[PDB]
């Protein structure tokens, strides 16, 4: 039991492929509980200006009713056997997964096969779901973090489908005829862009049998996204009545490919995260976190590595009062250039340990394992074993971190998104000038 | 807007234009505005034709 032995003791995720193109994957270890989910390659990145929000509407109507199971009866079958049904639709992925018992796996697939292929799309359900979506859009408007992230996506991927929000504009939600939903399901829920992931106590042979028996009727054997562009800009929503000032600044990072993710994820791990309710505070290793805790300069800050296929957003999002935005910008940018110019070996080792803990802690529990299987099959084209992750972490050193940070951070036009009392946010010229160090 | 990122280089351009005019005056028409009568020793025995300031 020396980590490496444990890493090679993790059961592998066998992958099979039906004729239709559905990629079936399973990982049985011990558990009597399982998480089985269909991952679609659909999302807001694929919808055009008129179809924006169609994926959200389809996800909303997926569980309400099907063809074989009329309406609420579906929920009954989920509740009667104790299964928990859930769905999430990010910008480039969609997923419907149920957590059930190992015994209920033959049924677990069937309900899923009902949801993805033959939904109901009942007109009255659409009519009520329209109001539901409008109110949910209001709730998300109240969500200041989500609003800031959507603003960042809008101002970074300007003029591209990536800038489109997942929920879509409120004007679109009104029209959204049933024909549009049917067309979107037809040309975005095809078999090749499906991964049937199943974690927990599922046998891959049994999964293959059920998938073949329940998914063969799907389309067997074209807009396939386009490389988006980065437009370094900023959107400032000066709303002084808001209590805090949410700010997010990001740069063009790597994609799902481009192994530079591994070093950069280390560098972000060096910056770390911290909010008001934390532990050591001033004693934290991160210089930014220590300074913020010492001077009470923040109520929160986080480092994000949002990475899509062709590109992605790599940066930091912080929540602070109106009188600390400028100092925060200075300290965050200074930490970025400190990593770019002189990373040091000890900091890189700390980041490597933190990132090692991240993957293993995340890959705990049936649902996160199934989600990782689906996301890895869709994005990377394979489920990357934890041993390969360990090797990639090991290959990262101070020089590699310095080089990759200089490639992605040093002298780059950033995309900024502020919201709240953000009048003290430094002007974009000042922010960009902070992205190059005269001393170096 | 903050003063440093913008109103430094604008003032730099203004000062450069002012230098353009000033060295034009110095290097091409040095004694343009100045009266030629200054280039004469101050003799208190002779009133100049016209006594005028700058
Ligand atoms: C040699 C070239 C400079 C170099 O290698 O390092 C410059 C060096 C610092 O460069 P840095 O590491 O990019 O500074 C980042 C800091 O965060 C300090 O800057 P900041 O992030 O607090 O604010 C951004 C901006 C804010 O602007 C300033 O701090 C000064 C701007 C002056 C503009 C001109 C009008 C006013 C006079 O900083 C600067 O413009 C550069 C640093 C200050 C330079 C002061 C001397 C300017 C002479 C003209 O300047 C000094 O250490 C000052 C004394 C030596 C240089 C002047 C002689
Ligand atoms: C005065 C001569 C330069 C005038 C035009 C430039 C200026 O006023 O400031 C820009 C200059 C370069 O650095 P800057 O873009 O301020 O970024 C610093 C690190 N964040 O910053 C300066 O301080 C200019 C002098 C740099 C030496």
């Amino acid at each position: 039991a020396t980590y490496a032995q444990a890493l090679q003791s993790v059961p592998e995720t066998q992958v099979s492929q039906l004729d239709n193109g559905l990629r079936v994957a399973s990982e049985q270890s011990s558990q009597p509980t399982c998480t089985v989910g269909v991952w679609i390659d659909a999302g807001s990145r694929y919808e055009n200006e008129k179809n924006n929000g169609a994926g959200y509407f389809v996800e909303h109507l997926a569980f309400k009713g099907t063809k074989n199971r009329p309406g609420s009866a579906l929920e009954k079958e989920v509740e009667s056997m104790g299964a928990h049904l859930n769905a999430y639709s990010t910008r480039e992925h969609t997923a419907y997964y149920i957590k059930a018992l190992s015994k209920d796996l033959p049924k677990a697939v069937e309900l899923l096969a009902d949801i993805v292929q033959n939904c109901s799309l009942e007109d009255s359900q659409i009519e009520k779901e329209r109001d539901v979506i409008l109110q949910e859009l209001q709730e998300n408007d109240s969500s200041m973090r989500d609003v800031v992230f959507d603003y960042l996506h809008a101002t970074a991927f300007q003029g591209t489908p990536l800038a489109q929000s997942v929920e879509g504009p409120s004007e679109n939600v009104r029209k959204l005829s049933r024909a549009d939903l049917t067309e979107y399901v037809s040309q975005h829920y095809k078999a090749p862009r499906m991964v049937l992931a199943a974690a927990g106590g599922v046998e891959h042979r049994q999964l293959l049998d059920l998938a073949q028996k329940h998914f063969s009727s799907l389309s067997g054997t074209v807009p396939a996204f386009t490389p988006c562009r980065f437009t370094g800009s900023e959107i400032r929503h000066r709303d002084d009545a808001l209590p805090l000032a949410h700010v997010a600044i990001a740069v063009e990072g790597p994609g799902w490919a481009n192994p530079d993710n591994v070093p950069l994820q280390v560098a972000n791990a060096i910056i770390g995260h911290y909010d008001s309710t934390y532990g050591g505070g001033t004693h934290m290793s991160s210089t930014l976190a220590s300074v913020a805790a010492t001077r009470k300069l923040c109520q929160s800050f986080q480092t994000f590595n949002i990475c899509y296929a062709e590109t992605g957003l790599l940066g930091a999002h912080f929540v602070c009062d109106n009188m600390s935005i400028d100092d925060m910008m200075f300290f965050l940018q200074g930490q970025w250039m400190r990593l770019c110019t002189s990373a040091t070996e000890s900091e890189v080792v700390r980041g490597k340990n933190i990132l090692r803990n991240a993957l293993v802690s995340h890959l705990d529990g049936t649902t996160p394992v199934c989600e990782d299987i689906g996301r890895s099959l869709l994005t990377y084209g394979r489920r990357i074993p934890l041993a390969e992750w360990e090797s990639r972490i090991a290959e990262v050193d101070a020089s590699v971190v310095r080089e990759v940070c200089s490639k992605y951070f040093y002298d780059q036009c950033p995309a900024v998104a502020g919201l709240g009392p953000i009048e003290q946010l430094p002007d974009y010229n000042r922010i960009r000038s902070g992205m190059f160090w005269l001393r170096f | 807007i903050p003063f440093h990122p913008y109103y430094t280089i604008k003032d730099i351009l203004g000062a450069l234009f002012m230098m353009l005019i000033l060295l034009i005056l110095v290097l091409f028409s040095p004694d343009l505005l100045g009266d030629p009568d200054n280039y004469t020793p101050a003799n208190p025995l002779n009133t100049p034709p016209h006594i005028k300031p700058e």
